[PDB]
């Protein structure tokens, strides 16, 4: 079983940088190596095969080189839409093997989140559960602290976050936090707050509502 | 012009079986070697196997992890490749891709679980009464199994400012998912905002109008 170990695992780089990824084959695999881009939520795209042949329609800014054990994948000028995980594959012997992949993230300037709070719908309160949502939109970098308060009481263990992958144009993250309460617990309290700490805010931003106003 | 359409993915008992298909067009099918690759959630690409052309006696090769259990075959008259899966395990849970070595299909998800199918509830994330003007609204697709749900806005005509967050596995072993869109604040009286939620596994299709709350 021919190992393919990629270097590095993940990489941060600025728009326009020359990016370089290496893949080490544990045995000679001649030029029988391909390179793959997988953008978030998409199918793998073949970029390079026979170590250096560009697949049709693929942008010239992508190149491969190598022969034997050591292979290189280059992006000449990193574009915002090149956010993806990159894969090397060996196809000399069965079984064909992938590398563990290289996750390519973009460095950009700080962008403070826009923060929005959402009360639970009347429709959902009929079900006996209440979901309160905090949206942190279009921020960089990723590190963001969301705190839920209900009538001044910090809520811990009754929320779950989800972060999108870096946007293909502006290289920003978005984050949603959901606080799940029983209807009973929800109907007993008045003030619903999420407080957002982020590098691009001079101090923590709070969005809130009063149940019913 | 090259198309690869996977089908036959879904929920299945451990120990059970499932047959995947791959409808190919835009290339002389019989000359190409078809491959299956699969991807577990937040993990690497794994090669499954490859079937060669008729002139190679339809020779098949398999990854160590699936040999004995999986069977690749082709039908050159129907321009289709197949993956027959037997003695399925939870480890086999992944999106399964079909390749002619040059292109991949959009993929199809196989979930190997004893957990039951369950259709989501769709709840509005209603925009607030506020002047600043960018406004945010959305849909909460709550309490479904298995993955996936798809979300579009206004039948796919509204795509700019749209964030569809990854599903989170809740404590109950059911998935939840949010989709939000920022829009001009001055459109909130006049432009209709509808989120189209589909959960094919449970046969659930919802159009949820999200508007400002009275």
């Amino acid at each position: 079983d021919i190992q393919m170990t990629q270097s590095p695992s993940s990489l941060s780089a600025s728009v326009g940088d020359r990016v370089t990824i290496t893949c080490k084959a544990s045995q000679d695999v001649n030029t029988a190596v391909a390179w793959y881009q997988q953008k978030p939520g998409k199918a793998p795209k073949l970029l390079i095969y026979w170590a250096s042949t560009r697949h049709t329609g693929v942008p010239s800014r992508f190149s491969g080189s190598g022969s034997g054990t050591d292979f290189t994948f280059t992006i000449s000028s990193l574009q915002p839409e090149d956010i993806a995980t990159y894969y090397c594959l060996q196809y000399i012997n069965y079984p064909y093997t992938f590398g563990q992949g290289t996750k390519l993230e973009i460095k950009r300037t700080v962008a403070a989140p826009s923060v929005f709070i959402f009360p639970p719908s009347d429709e959902q309160l009929k079900s006996g559960t209440a979901s309160v949502v905090c949206l942190l939109n279009n921020f960089y970098p990723r590190e963001a602290k969301v705190q839920w308060k209900v009538d001044n009481a910090l809520q811990s263990g009754n929320s779950q976050e989800s972060v999108t992958e870096q946007d293909s144009k502006d290289s920003t993250y978005s984050l949603s936090s959901t606080l799940t309460l029983s209807k009973a617990d929800y109907e007993k309290h008045k003030v619903y707050a999420c407080e957002v700490t982020h590098q691009g805010l001079s101090s923590p931003v709070t969005k809130s509502f009063n149940r019913g106003e | 012009e090259v198309q690869l359409v996977e089908s036959g993915g879904g929920l299945v008992q451990p120990g059970g079986s499932l047959k995947l298909s791959c409808a190919a067009s835009g290339f002389t099918f019989s000359n190409y070697w078809m491959n299956w690759v699969r991807q577990a959630s937040g993990k690497g690409l794994e090669w499954v196997g490859e079937i060669r052309s008729k002139s190679n006696n339809y020779a098949t090769h398999y990854a160590e992890s699936v040999k004995g259990r999986f069977t690749i075959s082709r039908d050159d008259s129907k321009n289709t490749a197949y993956l027959q899966m037997n003695s399925l395990k939870t480890e086999d849970t992944a999106v399964y891709y079909c390749s002619n070595r040059y292109y991949y299909g959009q993929g199809t998800l196989v979930t190997v679980s004893s957990a039951s199918t369950k259709g989501p509830s769709v709840f509005p994330l209603a925009p607030s009464s506020k002047s600043t003007g960018t406004a945010a609204l959305g849909c909460l697709v709550k309490d479904y199994f298995p993955e996936p749900v798809t979300v579009s806005w206004n039948s796919g005509a509204l795509t700019s400012g749209v964030h569809t967050f990854p599903a989170v596995l809740q404590s109950s072993g059911l998935y939840s998912l949010s989709s939000v869109v920022t829009v001009p604040s001055s459109s909130l009286g006049t432009q209709t905002y509808i989120c189209n939620v589909n959960h094919k596994p449970s046969n659930t299709k919802v159009d949820k109008k999200v508007e400002p709350k009275s």
